[PDB]
């Protein structure tokens, strides 16, 4: 039937996946040593998108972890979740890149780039249905900008017409850590534009808003950032792991969302994310949380989305939700005129409603709640969190700071350049269209 | 005998006759196993129409399942009444349309369509003479929009006499529900005045103002919003399927109603419609049940009846009435609503009545009108069509399939010359 | 045949009719599911006249229930008899005039009004001919004095040919009920001298001064001070709903009585009240039944019989009477109080007598009388509306509103001027 493949590429990579698949053992009751209890087998109603059958219920996930470096990946093979993989989708490097573009576009990438899609191809011939591709990678990483980039270069020559999805963190303008993110940044939108379908993006800093004020945590680190963005993973999944009145695959993502071939770059939002106690004294409605979507206090990128014009906004709902006051929100959004749209898009609306409610991580920070929105908005507000990482990029690069790690790895200094102009005229475009 | 098959294509149209197949199944009598337990032989002596008996009466409907993916067969396969279905029909493909004309007509469509052409050549060898085809589909997605769409392009081809019913639900002005709804309207129509002979332009939006003020429900669950287009289409073909004091077949709800090739748009009516309690305090008359018909409240689509005038009214009555207060009252509502006609026909009121309600009622209404306020549904949609060709957004999931620009301004002219239509007899 | 609807609007009418339906219910035998169970078939043949039966015997009172706020909708709905209305008439409002006059007519009132303009429609479009409206509500508070003030000025464009009754309870001489009550009164009459055809000026104070001396009763229940009012409206339609020797429907009672199309501001009055005890030591005769209705303890308002004169009485006796002892004693009554009639208007009384006393009752009297001392109510509330202008006070409830200061003194001029002409003829 219908089979998705995942990849992990970058440290982003590894643990974002360590709580992806973390969260679909529970959401389908499938124990983490491999195998599964006869309890969850009603439950497991068209799980094979994910998890091929071996032997007696044994369940590998279709999913390749590459790093450059061993130790991350260690982790992997010494947790609970070391039998779940197979031992050769796991493959290793062993000398790090150091976020640096030619030391992982070139120097170790092409000694590992032939193993990885020979495992690519022994695992997607099985499939008669491969609809899409989970990628997950940084933007400022040796192998998450510079083998990415690579990675994507080839499958379109193998694969082409099938989908592909890019799972990503946008940079902070104020807080981040690699200086070489500017450059890296500008490196990794340089030649997959081409070669991506879509690609989202979220803040460090915008999950720490929600998780200062609503959830109230007060020390949080990468260990609870990795289940929040799980879930927005999760909502997309239940549109396609189970069966719902009028839900949505992978194809019709990209149809709806991409109005030209190179604007093709919303975020994601996620609502109601609070902690266990403040559910208590509420009543979470259908028009509570579908108004609490479009506030800039629960957008996941820092910016402002009063400030960018709104064009293809999707919606997916979980949860038992009537479609009567679904067909009143929306339309009691559109009586509020702060949502602005462009003049040729009154019809950019996506209706989805799955009748399964998200289920929370155990021992998490979160509340059950039945009613969940993830919501989509491309806007011109990309626009302006474009222009504060080209003030970034410019003024380092016309002092040539940095450029003697670059020179010898096998690159060259013009690259940067066309890159300039590559990047001028895609800002432009959303004053463009807009 | 006259023998009439019912395709399915599109996650809209299939999950509309899951629930339609139920009141069929219950009017008759029938079973899941198709077990004839119908009391009355009233509900045997026309079963053969929508059924092919065979192997000791277990019952199989006449019906094409079509989908582009696996995910709403085994929903109807696993839910109710699934042992019924034939499982040769159960013709499906893995790609899912995407919302996509260009993929459910030229691209993935074109790989499908042959194989259920046969399944519609092997019914029809297995019967005398064919009567007419009905068909539930979508015109905002892209499954049914798209390869339902072609398949009434090649039926021509095999039987060019016949009717054709094409079931399909329309976009509302209020909140559009897919991003390219639009260019699956504008499209789809361009094909469907080309082959067909009637529409039911039933809205999604004024079913909940049905549901909202009759119903008065709180929790509309889709089972329950197929069930108003469920009992509507029973009541159609209840001549067929049942005797009375006047039989009026398909083809001459037809040849009644639609007065040049294209005009043939209509929106369906049904009364009684009301909540639990509000039984007993109101009156089952011939007059409480006209004065329904004729209301906004009634309108199953989103346009306003006293913004056009009613061309041919069809009053397809069902249970033991007297035939002199029909007649009384259709000649009433024209004393009353003289402007809300078309002047220079005559008598524009059709009654046929069969003498048998449906389950669940004593006296039942099913009303077909041809208002020319439907005009404003095209209206309104090549304004929204045109929204996005003046900026060519969405080109590459069109062009990149292989859509000409001509294919666009083609269809566009067609769509205008058609409001044209309603506009010449306004 | 002759069909009459009932419609309460203001938190007064709408409790008034509450126990007035049930004496209209118990005296045909009915039950709050509507279930005849009377006896005699005298019963029912004229059940017809207020309700709409509707599927197997639940009657319907044709009555239609209007409020601007929920409050009073579910006391009637969860009190006694509750289940016997239809729930299609329940419109309301959501605003409550807080006793306001343009918030009841200008405001507030102006966007119900076309939600029961329908209301009004729908039950007279079911019926052959239509006879009159009763409509009961307040003068002195702002939701019935506001809103059903507006809706005689409506019915007369759809029916400008039947008799409207309107009934309202009137200010007391001695307190005061609400602040802006002169306000409530002049704004109104204003409206009432153009398109009414009686009110019942029935004061609060003097249903007290009923209850303290004949029912002896110290504890005045609401309930108790409308049974007063419905056994008074009974008696007036007892032709209508019984036959007898003498029949007398209400536009009989309507040209006996009214001389000059504004002097129509008529009081009524019951005979026998009386307490318990004292039932078997008076005497049931004409003579002890005649003399109770000329008194002052039975004016119903607080205005002083022997300060005006009798224009025209009418004598509405019910149960079986001798028919020379009625005659005897209303010639009796203009020999002995020939000073308390009006002189040019010979044989001032008007006699219609049905066989049929009220249940409780084997001789029962309903008088309605003419006093010209009913001037005097519009002297003394035409000081007080201008006690407060004269000083400008509470302009901006009604300026605020958007009211006129003209629309005061046209009012002011025309209340004047009708005094004038119970001056023309004393
Ligand atoms: N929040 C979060 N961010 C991460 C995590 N891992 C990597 N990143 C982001 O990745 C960016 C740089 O890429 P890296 O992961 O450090 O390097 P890489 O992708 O492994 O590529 P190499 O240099 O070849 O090793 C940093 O700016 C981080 O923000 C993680 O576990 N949590
Ligand atoms: N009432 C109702 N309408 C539906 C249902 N499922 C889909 N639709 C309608 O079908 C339209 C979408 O067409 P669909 O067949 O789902 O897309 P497609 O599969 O690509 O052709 C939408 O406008 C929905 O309103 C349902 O279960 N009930
Ligand atoms: N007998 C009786 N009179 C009432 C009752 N309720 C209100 N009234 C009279 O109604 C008048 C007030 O009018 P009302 O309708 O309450 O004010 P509104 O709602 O602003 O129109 C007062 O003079 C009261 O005497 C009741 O339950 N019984």
């Amino acid at each position: 039937m219908r089979e998705v493949i995942s990849i992990h590429v970058g440290q982003a990579g590894v643990q974002i996946g360590n709580a992806c698949w973390e969260l679909y053992c529970l959401e389908h009751g499938i124990q983490p040593d491999g195998t599964m209890p006869t309890q969850s087998t009603n439950e497991g109603e068209s799980f094979t998108t994910f998890f091929s059958d071996t032997g007696s219920g044994r369940y590998v996930p279709r999913s390749i972890f590459v790093d450059l470096e061993p130790t991350v990946v260690d982790e992997i093979r010494t947790g609970t979740y070391k039998k779940l993989f197979h031992p050769e989708q796991m493959i290793t490097g062993k000398e790090d890149a150091a976020n640096n573009y030619a030391r992982g576009h070139y120097t170790v990438g092409k000694e590992l780039i032939d193993t990885v899609l020979d495992r690519i191809r022994r695992l997607a011939d099985n499939c008669s249905g491969l609809q899409g591709f989970f990628v997950f990678h940084s933007f400022g990483g040796g192998t998450g900008s510079g083998f990415t980039s690579l990675l994507m270069e080839r499958l379109s020559v193998d694969y082409g017409k099938k989908s592909k999805l890019e799972f990503s963190i946008y940079p902070a303008p104020q807080v981040s850590t690699a200086v070489v993110e500017p450059y890296n940044s500008i490196l990794t939108t340089h030649t997959t534009l081409e070669h991506s379908d879509c690609a989202f993006m979220v803040d460090n800093e915008a999950i720490y808003d929600i998780c200062r004020r609503n959830l109230d945590v007060e020390r949080p680190s990468y260990t609870n950032l990795n289940r929040i963005i799980s879930q927005v993973v999760s909502s997309i999944t239940a549109s396609l792991r189970f069966d719902g009145a009028l839900n949505v695959d992978l194809n019709e993502f990209q149809t709806n969302l991409v109005p030209y071939p190179r604007i093709h770059f919303p975020l994601a939002a996620y609502t109601p994310l609070i902690s266990a106690e403040k559910a208590y004294h509420e009543a979470l409605s259908v028009s509570d949380i579908t108004n609490s979507c479009f506030e800039p206090a629960n957008q996941m990128v820092k910016c402002d989305p009063r400030h960018g014009k709104y064009m293809a906004v999707c919606l997916l709902y979980r949860g038992d939700v009537v479609p009567k006051d679904v067909n009143t929100a929306i339309a009691a959004i559109k009586t509020k005129r702060t949502i602005q749209f462009v003049d040729w898009c009154p019809t950019g609306f996506k209706v989805g409603i799955n009748y399964q409610p998200p289920t929370v991580v155990p021992g998490g920070d979160l509340a059950k709640v039945p009613r969940a929105v993830c919501m989509l908005s491309n806007t011109t507000a990309i626009a302006e969190a474009w222009s504060r990482l080209d003030y970034k990029f410019d003024l380092m690069y016309a002092k040539r700071a940095f450029v003697h790690w670059y020179v010898g790895e096998g690159m060259e200094e013009g690259e940067f350049t066309e890159a300039r102009e590559d990047l001028a005229a895609l800002e432009k475009d959303y004053e463009e269209v807009g | 005998m006259r023998e009439i098959v019912h395709v399915q294509a599109g996650q809209c149209g299939n999950q509309i006759g899951s629930k339609f197949w139920e009141v069929i199944s219950d009017e008759h009598g029938i079973q899941p196993d198709g077990t004839f337990k119908g009391e009355t032989d009233l509900q045997l002596e026309r079963i053969d129409v929508y059924y092919n008996e065979a192997n000791n009466g277990k019952y199989v409907p006449r019906a094409v399942l079509v989908d582009l993916e696996p995910g709403t067969m085994d929903s109807v396969r696993s839910g109710p009444f699934g042992q019924l279905f034939r499982p040769d029909n159960f013709v499906f493909g893995q790609s899912g349309a995407g919302n996509n004309w260009a993929k459910g007509h030229y691209t993935e469509g074109a790989e499908l369509v042959d194989n259920v052409l046969d399944v519609i050549r092997k019914e029809a060898e297995g019967c005398d003479c064919l009567q007419g085809f009905q068909l539930t589909h979508s015109l905002g997605g892209g499954t049914g929009s798209g390869m339902g769409t072609l398949l009434i392009s090649k039926i021509r081809e095999e039987y060019p006499d016949r009717i054709m019913s094409s079931f399909s639900v329309v976009p509302s002005p209020k909140v559009s529900d897919t991003v390219v709804e639009p260019y699956n309207a504008t499209l789809s129509v361009h094909q469907l005045v080309e082959n067909t002979d009637e529409t039911y332009c039933i809205d999604n939006e004024a079913l909940y103002d049905i549901c909202y003020r009759t119903l008065k429900l709180t929790n509309p669950t889709y089972g329950d919003l197929n069930h108003l287009v469920s009992l509507t289409m029973s009541g159609v073909t209840t001549c067929l399927r049942f005797p009375g004091q006047l039989n009026a077949d398909l083809r001459k709800l037809a040849v009644n109603m639609v007065p040049f090739p294209r005009l043939h748009f209509f929106m369906p009516g049904f009364a009684p419609l009301s909540a639990k309690g509000t039984q007993a305090y109101r009156a089952l008359t011939v007059a409480e049940l006209t004065q329904q018909m004729f209301d906004a409240k009634n309108m199953m689509a989103a346009c306003d009846p006293r913004h056009g005038r009613y061309l041919t009214v069809a009053a397809m009555f069902r249970g033991r009435m007297s035939m002199r207060e029909v007649d009384e009252q259709m000649l009433n509502v024209q004393n009353k609503n003289s402007s809300y006609f078309v002047e220079w026909i005559p008598n524009n009121v059709k009654t046929a009545v069969c003498d048998i309600p449906p389950r669940g009622l004593k006296m039942a209404a099913t009303f077909v009108g041809n208002s020319t306020a439907i005009q404003e549904l095209f209206k309104r949609i090549s304004e929204q069509f045109t929204a996005m060709f003046r900026r060519k957004a969405f080109l590459h999931w069109y062009t990149g399939e292989g859509m000409d620009e001509m294919e666009f301004t083609e269809a566009e002219s067609n769509m205008n010359d058609l409001i044209s239509e309603y506009q010449q007899y306004q």
